[PDB]
């Protein structure tokens, strides 16, 4: 139920001069170099260094998904919650992680994989039924812009509503079903093309936008008819990058907007320390991202925060932001519940069901007590237990007296010694 | 050159700001007709912040008065200072909302908001640099809190960075005037923290209990209490208007008092409030100025400061006084009262001195105080909306105007939230 | 420009709108012959070029006498001599004569009128329908303008000040079927309706203005005092100016609870006038008096829900806020759990007139308490008793069924006002 | 709504009834309500091939499915 933060270090192919270091895979140091001419022998800072659940210098897109959102994406189809979201630099890889360039597209990214192993296990559990919804909404400038469907760009009806039964979700957030991978790529390809992108000295192509692409899983057993359904969740979100604003400049919806990216950021990392500290309320209406994420984060959800860093010789006062961020994230630890449908008819039909069979159990034990019950009955009739062994592929009842006919004949003695 | 275009809402609203402008006006030496006479060069040194030059010597106000019933404007324009407002800046709607937010904000105000942001728009534009808006009006109220809100929200989306300023009555804790202001408070309250930047809490009932036990006065009507609201007003930007010798702005004001943008609902006061009786008994000291400031019963709120903590408090001193004074007055009086104040701010006093004070008065101070004792207003209106609520009284006005019934707990569920917000800042601890 | 459409129908209706419009003409000062010698008139009269001011009010009645008393007193040429409308044949108590035969032409004309009156209105705050629920003209022919005014102007604020038969006191024998019906019709159409008892006017009148023999002239009177303090924010400027649309928004809490006990006060004549301060405490007091109420329902029985106070003249905010203050905390007076509120209260500026000939004094302060309280359910309980005590057998049935109705009608309205009086008992118990 | 309330005041009059009934039974196995811990199910599948059993009265669903269907058929 921990937070495993984990860090991911963009590849600089003009391999600039690295100062990170990882000795063991679990603790990152950075070396700032001591101005020689500030005040010589009189500075005193130049070494820091961070513990993190796991970095990787330099992976394939693969070997990234399988060690970061494997487990996640797992205990959502076991039920629990899953989030996973994206902070860095800008231009740090901070979308390249989350669905981004990858390698030829041919399932690459994180969602794009997360999505293919989504639907993998759909098919691979073929005993239980599952119902998966996507959703897509970007925040731009405190305001929600729902991409999927049709894109209004009002922001209109779209608001925050707090825990129904204990999640946080969208009011008028279009929640498109998916049965087959390739509608849910068209989903998300959608998204992409429609969320706001803007030229940067950074990044030539700067998500100006924390865009936030929720799976919800809605469950039901192999014998299904409204038993343990629904409630589960999983939010892939990528954050915007957290700019200087020493380059930028231009007011020209390259800083109005990173202003706004910057309030987003800070309040998101206001609210991480308000729940390391473990006050009462840490509050998580001071904007829309918290708002967004506020089962996440805590609440019943397994959070795994990725921290997209570049190490260049001038980007170190960013990466060690963002490390610090990261640190600070993961004295984190939220709650795994279970949580399934509240339905109505679910309900009355589940425990209609306990009634009847209750009432059944009852008449028969009744019934055996008043009348008679004879045990130790058919000793000699091994063909019960063949025909037993043989429905055993099909659905049916056996003896309830002498030990429920010894276990079932001891389970049919083992399934035939597990079919030989 | 900073200007602050001001748009009264409501009858309420409407009577505040008519009060506020003749105030203005009086202070500025400008007469009913807008020819200036009051023979100082400070007075026409900064009249841009809040009027414009018409063709001869005139100075209109930048104000615009809404309303959904043309009987408050009627008032206001047979009023004293009726004849300054723009002819033009006068929108009204035909019927008026029968004290229903939901017919002020969806049914009603929709079609009069396009009126009043087309004559914002053009008041706005005109201004060379534009401090921002201020707003006043009467939470409770269903023309007055439904368009203040509906126009804030507007006014918000247009100009997110230009300062938004509110005076807002809310409805009185003992006494209450309407059925719904539970409601309207409620419904109100969650646009308000959305989008105001800067909120001032008003109650009928404290400016009730300010004039009979400081002013002693026998007969105080509405009049009177628009009138110290008005004075209120006015100290708050005449930094912005005569020269100081710490001058402060209301942006200024803004990032000096609210810690965290949620908890932007202020307290404010003014002083000097003396009795006619006691006027020549009373000495005009700074020390005396700032005793009578952190007084609970000068609050213009119903809260108590005593019950809560100070989050932050600023005070605009007006005159010729040492900076010194100010200064180690307020340093005296958080170290005495250090348990109302909160911990883990080192200081929570924003001091400003402005060189000019309001006529007739040689000193005066207003004070614009944070405090977590706004608690209580707002779990007092909650107990009586979810009182309400419960059974649904009233509910099929609200409902019938094409407001869902969840807007009703959403609203519930923020002001809840703010509360606790309030709470968890009071009983925070340093460390 | 705030205009409101007075309909009075009945005996009752017309003799209550003389006194209003003889109220309306000293307010304004508008001499009986149509003109007087700003724009306060316009919510009760329409200004002519030629300067004669003509009242916007129609005076609908199946009997002739009542309206011709009009036309030839001094009150000829003020009125509009077509809005004067008269029948042929009287409804004679008989809700199903002037619901389903007489009532039709008649409410045909009426709705051409009333139409015409509104073409003639800038804005159009509502109706104040004024009837006596207890009589056929009153009852059906008034029931059946309501229904067409609901179906076709619709959203209009119509206030029906609905004169309901006294508890034992009555002047009909038939008056309680009638009173069923028209209440059953009524209870979906108007939105704010006013029950008035002629037995607790008459006990108003022998206590406070020791008018040992009272008549319809001073009942009327009184119920045109009511209803001018009612209106005075539509046509003089105050502090707290209240609305005919504020009253159901800040007095109706459900759709199908909107009936009202009113109060007015002071009621006193001129000997015993300028012999007590008559504060603002002490006139609320008076008001919230169970024996100043102008409906024979004690509200010590029941809940206030509601409290909608209008006071007219000197008073000042701070002296009605001390007012409500101590009604309050007053342990007699107990509200509902759900509405700590439960106070509308507005101020104008403008005394009540005195009507020359009449009892009521000079005073400088008057208030109207309009109060929806759960404490109402008691008349209907009594007329529900009245009702099936002579319905069980089917007393006088045949009359009314001789003008087009059913038992299956009895029936529905009884069953009605049952749910009327569970829906009272509802609203009271937690 | 009604319906819902009334069937699970049923149902708890049902599982009182077996209460008192296993009261002078010989003893009070656990009420069958449900399985929170479904790694018992895969506990007992797993010692399917070993020597173990566990059903009451319920027979806990059959065996849950007779270990579903011996993990089906030892995944084929
Ligand atoms: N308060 C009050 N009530 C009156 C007055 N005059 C008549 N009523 C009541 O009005 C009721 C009957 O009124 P109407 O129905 O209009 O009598 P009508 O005009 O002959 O018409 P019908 O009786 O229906 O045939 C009686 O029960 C009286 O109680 C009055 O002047 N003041
Ligand atoms: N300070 C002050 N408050 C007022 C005045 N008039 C009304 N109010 C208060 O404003 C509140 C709401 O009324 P309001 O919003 O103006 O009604 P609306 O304009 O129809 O929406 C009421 O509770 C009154 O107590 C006034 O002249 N001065
Ligand atoms: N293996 C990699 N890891 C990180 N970044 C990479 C990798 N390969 C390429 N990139 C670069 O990362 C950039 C994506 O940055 P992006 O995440 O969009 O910035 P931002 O964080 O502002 O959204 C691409 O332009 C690409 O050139």
């Amino acid at each position: 139920q921990a937070v495993k933060v984990f860090v991911r270090t963009r590849p600089t192919a003009t391999s600039g001069s690295g100062l990170k270091l990882g000795p063991d895979g679990q603790s990152v140091s950075v070396n700032v170099p001591k101005d020689l001419s500030a005040g010589p022998v009189n500075n005193q800072q130049e070494q820091f260094s961070f513990k993190f659940d796991g970095v990787l210098e330099n992976v394939s897109q693969e070997a990234a998904y399988t060690t970061l959102a494997h487990e996640v994406v797992d205990s959502l189809m076991a039920g629990y919650n899953g989030t996973i979201f994206a902070y860095g630099q800008t231009g740090a890889g901070k979308t390249f992680t989350m669905s981004g360039g990858g390698t030829a597209y041919a399932h690459r990214g994180l969602i794009p994989r997360a999505i293919h192993h989504v639907f993998r296990e759909v098919d691979m559990r073929a005993d239980k039924m599952y119902r998966v919804h996507v959703s897509y909404l970007e925040i731009y400038n405190e305001q929600l812009y729902d991409l999927l469907g049709d894109t209004p760009g009002t922001s209109d009806a779209l608001a925050v509503l707090e825990d129904s039964n204990s999640n946080t979700y969208v009011r008028g957030l279009t929640l498109v079903p998916v049965r087959s991978e390739e509608e849910a790529l068209a989903q998300f390809f959608l998204g992409e093309q429609g969320r706001t992108t803007a030229g940067h000295v950074l990044n030539a192509e700067s998500s100006r936008s924390h865009t936030v692409f929720t799976i919800h899983v809605e469950m039901r057993t192999s014998d299904a008819a409204s038993e343990r359904a629904v409630l589960s969740k999983l939010n892939l979100v990528d954050l915007a990058g957290s700019e200087r604003t020493k380059k930028t400049g231009v007011t020209g919806q390259t800083l109005k907007e990173a202003q706004f990216i910057n309030r987003s950021l800070s309040f998101l990392e206001q609210t991480v320390n308000a729940l390391s500290r473990k006050d009462t309320y840490v509050p998580f209406r001071q904007t829309k991202l918290t708002a967004v994420l506020r089962d996440a984060l805590g609440g019943n959800c397994k959070t795994v925060m990725v921290a997209n860093i570049w190490a260049e010789p001038s980007h170190n006062e960013e990466t060690l932001s963002t490390l610090r961020f990261a640190s600070r994230v993961r004295t984190l630890t939220t709650d795994l519940a279970l949580n399934e449908s509240n339905d109505p008819a679910l309900l009355l039909r589940r425990y209609e069901r306990q009634i009847k069979e209750l009432k059944a159990e009852l008449a028969m034990r009744d019934t055996l007590s008043g009348k008679g019950r004879v045990s130790y009955d058919d000793l000699t009739d091994d063909e019960l237990r063949e025909l037993h062994a043989t429905c055993r592929r099909f659905l049916h009842g056996e003896a309830e007296p002498e030990d429920l006919p010894a276990d079932s004949m001891k389970r049919v003695r083992e399934t035939f010694k597990a079919l030989r | 050159m900073r200007e602050i275009v001001h748009i009264q809402g409501g009858q309420c609203g409407n009577q505040i700001g008519a009060k506020f402008w003749e105030v203005v006006s009086d202070e500025h030496g400008i007469d009913p007709t807008g020819t200036y006479h009051g023979d100082s060069d400070l007075q026409l040194e900064r009249i841009n912040v809040y009027f414009n030059e018409a063709t001869g010597g005139r100075y209109v106000p930048r104000a615009i008065l809404m309303d959904l019933e043309p009987g408050t404007m009627d008032s206001v324009r047979s009023g004293p200072y009726g004849q300054i407002f723009r002819p033009d800046n006068f929108v009204f709607g035909q019927t008026g909302a029968g004290n229903n937010w939901a017919k002020g904000h969806y049914t009603e105000g929709a079609e009069l908001i396009d009126s009043v942001l087309d004559v914002v728009r053009k008041e706005a534009e005109s201004c060379d640099c534009l401090q921002g808006f201020q707003v006043c009006h009467s939470l409770g109220g269903g023309t007055g809190s439904g368009m203040g809100t509906l126009l804030i929200s507007k006014i918000r989306e247009e100009y997110p960075d230009r300062m938004m300023l509110t005076f807002s009555v809310v409805p009185s804790p003992k006494v209450s005037d309407t059925v719904v202001e539970p409601y309207n408070a409620t419904l109100s309250v969650h646009q308000l923290v959305e989008n105001a930047d800067e909120c001032m809490v008003l109650d009928n009932e404290a400016l009730y209990d300010i004039c009979f036990r400081t002013l002693k006065l026998t007969t105080p009507t509405f009049g009177d209490l628009n009138h110290l609201i008005s004075a209120v007003m006015s100290g708050i930007t005449c930094c912005l208007r005569f020269p100081g010798q710490l001058n402060a702005d209301l942006r200024k004001l803004a990032v000096n008092l609210i810690p965290f943008p949620r908890l932007h609902f202020f307290m404010v006061g003014f002083t000097p409030l003396t009795s006619r009786g006691s006027q020549q008994y009373r000495a005009l000291t700074v020390p005396e100025l700032t005793q009578q400031m952190w007084d609970a019963k000068n609050m213009m709120c119903a809260a108590d400061p005593r019950h809560g903590r100070y989050l932050t408090a600023s005070a605009l001193f007006r005159g010729r006084m040492s900076t010194k004074e100010v200064d180690e007055q307020m340093l005296n009086v958080q170290n005495k009262n250090s348990s109302y104040f909160v911990e883990w701010i080192p200081n929570n006093v924003k001091s400003s001195v402005c060189d000019i004070p309001p006529k007739g008065l040689k000193m005066s101070a207003t004070f614009i105080g944070n405090s977590t004792a706004i608690q209580e207003m707002f779990k007092r209106v909650s107990e009586q909306f979810t009182a309400m609520f419960r059974r649904k009284a009233f509910l099929h006005w609200y409902t019938g105007e094409g407001m869902d019934e969840m807007e009703f707990t959403e609203a519930e569920s923020n002001m809840n939230d703010l509360v606790s917000e309030y709470q968890q800042y009071q009983d925070a601890s340093a460390e | 420009m705030r205009e409101v459409i007075s309909i009075h129908i009945g005996q009752a209706g017309i003799q209550v709108g003389n006194a209003c419009w003889e109220l309306y003409c000293l307010e304004h000062g508008i001499q009986p012959d149509g003109q007087m010698p700003d724009d306060a008139f316009n919510t009760f009269f329409s200004e002519t070029g030629a300067g004669k001011h003509v009242p916007r009010c129609i005076f609908l009645d199946l009997e002739p006498t009542v309206v011709d008393e009009v036309r030839t007193g001094t009150y000829r040429q003020l009125f509009h001599p077509e809005q004067l409308i008269s029948g042929k044949e009287d409804a004679a108590n008989n809700f199903a004569r002037g619901h389903y035969t007489i009532g039709k032409e008649i409410v045909d004309l009426a709705l051409d009128r009333i139409r015409k009156l509104a073409d003639n209105c800038t804005g159009l705050q509502g109706f104040l329908v004024f009837n006596a629920v207890g009589g056929g003209t009153g009852s059906g022919l008034g029931s059946l303008l309501l229904e067409r005014l609901s179906v076709d102007y619709g959203k209009k604020s119509k206030l029906g000040f609905t004169v309901y038969p006294s508890p034992q006191v009555s002047t009909a024998v038939v008056e309680p079927y009638n009173s069923v019906l028209s209440t059953h019709s009524l209870l979906e159409h108007t939105d704010v309706a006013v029950m008035l008892d002629n037995e607790a006017i008459y006990d108003i009148c022998r206590r406070s203005l020791d008018i040992e023999r009272p008549t319809y002239t001073n009942l009327n009177r009184l119920i045109a005092q009511v209803i001018s303090s009612l209106t005075a924010s539509l046509r003089f400027d105050g502090a707290l100016n209240v609305d005919i649309t504020e009253f159901q928004t800040n007095l109706v809490p459900y759709p199908r609870i909107h009936f009202m006990l009113s109060s007015y006060a002071p009621i006193i004549s001129a000997e015993k006038a300028y012999h007590e301060q008559l504060s603002v405490a002490e006139i609320t007091n008076a008001a919230f008096e169970p024996a100043s109420m102008m409906v024979k329902c004690d509200p010590r029985h029941g809940k206030y829900m509601a409290c909608c106070l209008m006071y007219r003249g000197d008073v000042v905010p701070k002296d009605v806020n001390a007012s409500v203050a101590t009604i309050k905390t007053k342990r007699t007076i107990q509200f509902v759990d759900w509405c700590p509120t439960g106070f509308k209260c507005g101020i104008n500026y403008q005394p009540p007139t005195v009507v020359p000939g009449g009892d009521l004094a000079k005073v400088q302060r008057a208030v109207c308490m309009i109060s929806n309280s759960t404490a109402i359910g008691e008349i209907f309980s009594r007329l529900d008793h009245k009702f099936d005590l002579m319905y069980a057998k089917r007393a006088f049935v045949h009359w009314y069924v001789g003008e087009g109705m059913e038992e299956g009608e009895f029936s529905e309205a009884r069953e009605d006002l049952a749910a009327l009086e569970k829906d009272f008992e509802e609203v009271g118990a937690e």
